[PDB]
RNA sequence: GUUUUCGUUGUUUUUU
């Protein structure tokens, strides 16, 4: 194997391989007080979601 | 055949340990506590390592042209 | 062998420009500005600041199409302020807010670690 | 020069994804913004491999 | 021993596969070709008489030939330089050569003038693969390793002029039986009581017969029967064959038609016939009447014709029975019982015959094909040595016998039958079966292994019908109920199931000994009165015995097939109900291996398997603790081959569950029968697993149980042309398309199967993430949405290969065209191609980047006649892009340089490409997003496809959400899941793990949508699941045309995306654009868009015979002598060649630019 | 300059169009076009 | 040198 390679400067909005991350988290509201989701449910919704 | 540089599903640096896997795998060890010493915690990068199938140890004894 | 380029999401062609406003006599102190070379990530941020502001009356933007990097977005301001104006008010704001971020990030990740 | 037995696309787009040691990318001018023909060190960094 | 569990039968399953495998019907069909099949199809004639009877004083001068030993060889290719060597199946495929052996025959002579050894070349045999004089037969795997074959390729197959063609089973009718249908009421006829009486070996039609019932009820006078003999000119009765055949009185007619004496309806019904064959009395009278009838010539008289009729009543007429003297008697019987079946089957009292239990068909392997074909072929050889020493016997010279063989005789029909398809004579291309060979499809390695499984019926679609294509209950376990082909083909072309085996052919004579061990009574001693209740006993369909006792007789045959003195594929079965029992041997019959429940009620082990985890450990030793292997199971008598004629008679348990006959309200668990009045159930025998009435695409798909069974059937055709990884050696196969994928990936959800399979090691498709709902709008329609990260990482990136072959030609002997760079000046008519990418020798080099419009292989081709050379080269294919794979340079068999070259590009997914899960769910990309616009999870985990949530309440795929689940609860615990069909898993308790997973149980999870990080008011149901690429892309369809290439005759534009193809504009868009109102649409369409020429007609006789010439403007009609009265017509040319084939059928279709009135 | 290369005797070697397809040394005639040393390049991605 | 030159029979498998 003989190769030679050149970089340049790029960004992951370009290629994947340029990601400076593969995932962020982002999250708030840790209860659903705000009421952004429906807690979906069989049952219950505060039980059968979790903490 | 060969590990994907990143993470297909997430793109974390997963490349370098396929020899580490094979080491951990050589003690009867169990799989998914290896794979948490992998640093393996997104059960994609997870099973990206576990079903991995990598092929070429039999196109590689094949003896080539050179 | 027909889809398009992918360079052109943030770079600006010569005719086009990355800001075209166009009066929006449908209500009055109403502007249409069409950003190129944009998408969401700039797009909600501006609404939601230009909404925060009491002098713009109505706020909104949209991708017409996911297939193109840019947008359009619609302000009206109030009788007082122009919506362009209210438009550089809006991203000086973020602006400084982006400041403090950056600012309390540092110091607290020096104090941190 | 390559005898191995893997597709040399298949290496070069893992070389690309290959993230490099970059807390200065910034530096690094574009590819585009740079005004030379062909490729510079400054916006251009070269690697090597022979095996 | 103890209880059998699930994991003791899959390693009975892996004793199976490790003396069977999945070839073995394949492997041991052919090596019984070329072991008893060959020898006996050389022998079946073996005397060549010839003679010179004058003088010499008077004599016979004999030259007689006997036939010997044939000789077999290894494979050796004996190049065209004498530079012979022994060929290897590589070098074959590299050169396009024949994976074919030389042949010898000892045809020795003897002379016998009377007053009154020799080694020749017969031919030369393509031999599959995997026989056991194959080259790579005794050679080890390192020696494998020197020469380069995939190992997990399995041969199977022929090599035939580089291209592997593979020789379909097909399967038909078994002879020998009697066939009772019921014939159309507007007819003559009633029932038709048929029996295909051929030899039952070699498995070849020798003839057959029909006998027809006549007459109607209160209508068509007495229910008379008159059936045609073979090879006769009427409708010759019954009862008068019975009286040439030996029994003239009546009540010998009945004796061995009338067996129940207590009826009368019978006997009053068969009067009739006895009133009209009363004209006949004798043997004589009635041999006389059948030979008037007979189709012999004329001037026979009354001695021959009767010597002739007698002689077709011998020969011909159950020649399966007899076709010497002596048994002309047992020829009266049969025939006599099975009128009486016939005329019971009229009756009614029994169901009449079914048409689709395959008890009464056979499969003919490779090794009966070839068989067949080997014998038309050498029926053809005999005789040319006939036909040459006639010649040379009249110069009595001193003949070579070395140039009156002509070898060639068998190569050429078998390289016709395998090549273009047709099994027979080139000149006989009519009447001929297309379809039995066809081409190794190396698209995946499935597209090989299933392809080595299939299964034909022959009929055609003479008659629509929906038996040849409905899945029936003898189907079960026998074969997969999930394969099928599409709306032409689909329901015929069946597959096998997983453990089938075919027999493959043991003489008969060993089981006429063993039941002729329990006093058999002759079927001359079968009457009316003294048998009034016994069975009657047949062997391969031709009835050979009654018996009294016959409990004793089938108990011993039964346990002497688990002993295995009898061949345990032999198959028997007691027709308890008809006092009748049946054995068969013959080729084609099909056996499941059935675990052998005690079914003589004499222990506990009775509802219980003979088999217990004491031969399970002795297997998973994988030898015998004093070897024990699948065989040893199977004549330990603990497992037994079963076939479906013996499974309609036998009662098999499902599961081990209810092997021993059984004495709550869980809503994820299966049903057992019922038994609530049948209290007690002795299940003969029990199934392996039922998840082996499965196929080999079958034993893939997770929880195929769990999801509509057409979407199992799509799921079976998809599987075969899923994108994959087919062979190790890709490399260095040249074929006309390979795909390999960049990450073949072991499937989240497995079968156990599997495990047998090596999907670890050959695995289609990739783990990837999916979330379910309809966010971007896009998913809808059978589109999904994709992430873009994945793909820029690579997630399902592949590999394709293409491979042109191009060679030099002969004009002559040595006029020949070369592979040279073309130019300006000695080529002629050149094309706009550039030709610069070849260097010396016509051939670019490996590795440059190669496109379309780009001449990849330069050829010259001399001109008829200084400049007299032409452009032959054959350029890369206009839209195609890559660079050279590799170029094999080599040469024919004889003498023209022959090259290969393979080209290599990488593909990746776009807008469009086609793709389908492992339950049916298929679609195309809709739309690619990037990561950032779609939604992330807490985590921040976002999918890297998108699906339609409308399939579920359409497609209704349960099984997919199994799996999906399946796949999020193995990725966190990280180990292969289980899917295998037929198993104890319960969805409740892995929603449980996945609590204990930290994780919904239902697997909902909150997105945050990524163009506002909000959370999405649904928590949505995202995690892996297992998808596969498939063969169909967006851009390979992509084409339009303005103005291209017309064909020559038509003068309009081509078809074929190919060569620049036009739309077909069908019928029904002209009718519907006519309801449109489309005149001038349509019209250009078919004037600008289509043909059109102007011509020059008359206005006298109205034709278009009108000498033309517009620069002279000179119109002459030399039918009328007009010329001012001639007019421009500007229409279609199809209309002209309408107009021209009108004429030439000496029709005058006068047109007229006016109107008559 | 058009270089050749044998099967698998790894013999290296170069024919013109004087000779038939035969590797010179091993007698193979199954031989293939050397690849050509120059370079290539790709977007590695 | 504007311009500028490929086809069919039969066979198999296919595609909502
Ligand atoms: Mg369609
Ligand atoms: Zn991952
Ligand atoms: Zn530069
Ligand atoms: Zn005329
Ligand atoms: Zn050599």
């Amino acid at each position: 194997l003989n190769i030679r390679c050149i970089a340049k400067k790029g960004i992951a909005k370009e290629h994947a391989k340029w990601s400076p991350c593969s995932a962020i988290a982002f999250e708030y509201d840790p209860h659903n007080k705000l009421k952004h989701t429906d807690f979906w449910f069989e049952v219950d919704a505060k039980k059968e979601w979790p903490d | 055949m060969i590990i994907p540089v990143r993470c297909f599903s997430c793109g974390k640096v997963v490349g370098d340990k396929w020899d580490a896997y094979l080491r951990l795998l050589e003690e009867g060890k169990q799989e998914g506590d290896a794979l948490d010493e992998l640093k393996l915690k997104r059960y994609c990068c997870r099973r990206m390592v576990l079903t991995h199938v990598d092929l070429i140890e039999k196109f590689l004894r094949y003896n080539p042209l050179e | 062998m027909n889809a398009p380029d992918r360079f052109e999401l943030f770079i600006l062609p010569d005719d086009v420009p990355k800001l075209k406003i166009t009066p929006d006599s449908r209500v009055p102190n109403c502007i249409i500005i069409k950003f190129e070379r944009e998408d969401h990530t700039l797009a909600n941020l501006l609404r939601e600041e230009l909404a925060l502001y009491p002098d713009v009356t109505f706020v909104a933007y949209k991708v017409e199409h996911p297939l193109f990097a840019n947008f359009v977005m619609r302000l009206q301001t109030e009788e007082g302020t122009r919506p362009k104006q209210a438009l550089e008010r809006a991203c000086a704001s973020i602006i400084n807010k982006l400041k403090t971020l950056d600012h309390k990030f540092n110091e607290e990740w020096n104090i941190k670690n | 020069m390559n005898t191995s037995v893997l597709a040399d696309e298949f290496i070069s787009h893992r070389l690309g994804l290959i993230p490099l040691v970059s807390e200065d990318v910034e530096e690094m001018k574009y590819s585009r913004d740079c005004t030379c023909e062909d490729y510079c060190d400054e916006c251009s960094v070269v690697l090597e491999l022979s095996a | 021993d103890d209880t059998i569990t699930t994991e003791d039968c899959w390693t009975v399953i892996s004793a199976f596969f490790e003396e069977k495998g999945l070839v073995s019907q394949q492997l041991d069909s052919f090596d019984e070709f070329m072991e008893t099949s060959i020898q006996d199809l050389v022998w079946e004639e073996p005397r060549l008489i010839l003679d010179q009877p004058a003088q010499h004083d008077n004599i016979n001068k004999r030259y007689e030939i006997r036939f010997g030993k044939i000789y077999l060889s290894r494979p050796t290719m004996t190049e065209a330089d004498g530079t012979t060597h022994a060929m290897f199946p590589q070098e074959a495929r590299l050169r396009n050569l024949t994976y074919s052996s030389p042949v010898y025959l000892d045809m020795e002579k003897s002379m016998f003038t009377s007053i009154d050894g020799n080694k020749v070349h017969i031919g030369k045999v393509p031999i599959m693969l995997r026989s056991k004089f194959c080259s790579l037969r005794t050679l080890d795997e390192v020696d494998l390793y020197k020469m380069k074959e995939c190992p997990y390729d399995m041969g199977g197959y022929f090599v035939i002029n580089g291209s592997e063609k593979v020789l379909i089973a097909q399967e038909r009718s078994a002879a020998n039986i009697v066939q009772v249908f019921k014939k159309a009421a507007p007819s003559p006829i009633s029932h038709v009581a048929e029996i295909r009486s051929a030899l039952e070996k070699g498995s070849r039609l020798i003839s057959t017969m029909q006998i027809k019932l006549y007459g109607r009820e209160d209508k068509g006078t007495g229910r008379t029967i008159k059936a045609t003999l073979p090879y006769v000119k009427q409708d010759i009765p019954i009862v008068i064959v019975f009286r040439a055949l030996g029994v003239v009185p009546d009540g010998e007619i009945l004796q061995h038609i009338c067996y129940d004496e207590n009826d009368w309806q019978m006997l009053e019904m068969l009067k009739p016939c006895i009133e009209e064959g009363f004209v006949i009395q004798d043997k004589e009278v009635a041999l006389d009447f059948i030979g008037r009838r007979g189709s012999a010539a004329l001037g026979i008289r009354r001695e021959k014709r009767i010597q002739y009729a007698k002689d077709i009543l011998q020969k011909e007429l159950l020649p399966h029975i007899t076709q010497e003297e002596g048994f002309e008697t047992r020829k009266t019987f049969f025939l006599g019982y099975m009128v009486n079946r016939l005329l019971l089957c009229a009756l009614e009292r029994k169901d009449q015959d079914d048409r689709d239990h395959f008890g009464k068909k056979r499969l003919d392997l490779a090794g009966p094909l070839l068989a067949n074909l080997f014998r038309i072929l050498f029926r053809k050889l005999t005789r040319e040595i006939y036909r040459y020493m006639q010649r040379c016997i009249e110069t009595d010279r001193d003949f070579n016998l070395n140039l009156a063989v002509k070898s060639t005789t068998i190569t050429s029909g078998l390289k016709y039958s395998l090549a273009t398809g047709n099994w027979g004579e080139q000149k006989k291309a009519m009447s001929s079966r297309a379809g039995v060979s066809q081409v190794l499809n190396r698209y995946t390695y499935s597209s090989t292994l299933s392809h080595l499984r299939r299964t034909n019926t022959p009929i055609g679609r003479d008659g629509k019908l929906a038996k040849p294509r409905q899945l029936h209950n003898t189907h079960w376990g026998l074969v997969c109920p999930a394969e099928t082909p599409e709306g032409q083909a689909c329901g015929l072309v069946k597959n096998l199931s997983l453990l089938s085996g075919i027999s493959i052919g043991s003489p008969s004579e060993p089981i006429i000994n063993f039941l002729e061990e329990w006093g058999m009574e002759p079927l001359e001693d079968y009457d009316p009165a003294q048998h009034t209740k016994s069975t009657r006993i047949f062997v391969n369909g031709v009835w050979t015995g009654i018996h009294r006792d016959p409990s004793m007789l089938v108990s011993t045959m039964r346990d002497l097939r688990r002993s295995g003195a009898i061949s345990p594929e032999v198959s028997i079965i007691r027709d308890i109900r008809e006092r009748e029992f049946k054995i068969f041997t013959d080729v084609g019959r099909v056996y499941r291996p059935l675990f052998i429940v005690e079914d003589d009620e004499s222990k506990d082990n009775k509802g219980e398997l003979r088999i217990t985890k004491e031969h399970i450990r002795k297997i998973q030793q994988g030898y015998d603790d004093d070897v024990y292997g699948w065989s040893s199971l199977v004549t330990s008598g603990v497992i037994e081959y079963v076939d479906g004629e013996e499974e309609e008679t036998i009662m098999i348990a499902m599961t081990p569950e209810d092997l021993q006959t059984r004495s709550l309200n869980d809503t994820a668990k299966r049903i057992k029968p019922e038994m609530s009045t049948s209290s007690h159930h002795t299940f003969t025998h029990c199934e392996i697993h039922p998840s082996m009435i499965l196929g080999v695409a079958a034993s893939i798909i997770p929880f195929p149980d769990h999801n509509q069974s057409p979407r199992n059937t799509y799921q079976s055709a998809m599987g075969k042309q899923a994108m994959g990884v087919f062979l190790t050696n890709y490399n260095v196969r040249m074929d006309t398309m390979a795909n390999i994928l960049y990450y073949p990936q072991k499937p989240l959800a497995k079968t156990q199967a599997m495990e047998y399979l090596k999907f670890r090691e050959l695995p289609a498709g990739q783990n990837a993430i999916v979330a379910i709902a309809c966010y971007s709008g896009y998913n809808q329609e059978d589109s999904m949405i994709m992430n873009q990260s994945s793909i820029d990482r690579g997630l399902f990136r592949s590999l394709f290969f293409r491979s042109y072959m191009d060679q030099e030609k002969r004009f002559g002997i040595s006029i020949v065209e070369e592979f040279e760079k073309p130019t300006r000046a000695t080529t002629l008519r050149l094309k706009h191609g550039t030709y610069e990418k070849l260097d010396e020798d016509g051939l670019i080099a490996p590795g440059v980047r190669v496109s379309g419009d780009d001449i990849i292989i330069g050829k010259t081709t001399p001109i008829p006649p200084y400049h007299t050379k032409r452009d032959a080269s054959t350029p890369l294919r206009s839209t195609e892009n890559g660079i050279v794979d590799q170029v094999l340079l080599t040469t024919n068999q004889e003498g023209l340089k022959f090259v290969k070259v393979r080209m290599r590009t990488t593909k990746v997914p776009q807008i469009g490409d086609k793709f389908a899960s492992r339950h049916g769910q298929k679609g195309t990309i809709g739309v690619t997003y990037r990561h950032e616009d779609m939604p992330f999870s807490a985590e921040g985990i976002v999918p890297d496809l998108i699906i339609n949530p409308h399939a579920i309440p359409s497609r209704m795929t349960v099984a997919h959400l199994i799996e999906c689940l399946l796949s999020k609860v193995g990725s966190i615990r990280g180990y292969e899941g289980d899917a295998t069909p037929f198993t104890d898993l319960t969805v409740d308790a892995v929603s449980n793990l996945l609590r204990d997973n930290g994780y919904q149980s239902r697997g909902f999870e909150v997105m945050y949508n990524g163009h506002t990080g909000k959370k999405l008011m649904a928590q949505v149901f995202f995690g892996p699941t297992y998808y596969q690429r498939l063969r169909h892309m967006v851009d390979d369809k992509i084409h339009a045309r303005a103005r291209g290439p017309v064909q020559v005759l038509t003068r309009q534009p081509v078809e074929g995306r190919s060569r620049d193809g036009g739309l077909r504009f069908g019928e029904m868009e002209r009718d519907c654009m006519i309801a449109h109102g489309a005149a001038g649409f349509l019209k250009e369409r078919l004037m600008e868009a289509s043909d059109a020429f102007r011509v020059h007609v008359c206005g006298i006789c109205g034709l278009m015979s009108v000498i033309a010439n517009l620069k002279k403007n000179q119109f002459e009609c030399r039918s009328c002598k007009n010329k001012t009265n001639i007019y421009q017509l500007h229409i279609p040319y199809a209309a002209k060649l309408l107009f021209q084939e009108l004429m030439a059928m000496n029709i005058a279709p006068r047109l007229y630019t006016e109107r008559s009135g | 300059g058009v270089k050749y290369t044998c099967g698998a005797c790894a013999h290296n070697f170069s024919l013109n169009k004087s000779d038939p397809v035969r590797c010179k040394e091993c007698g193979h005639r199954v031989i293939y076009k050397a690849r050509t040393k120059r370079m290539i390049q790709f977007d590695a991605r």
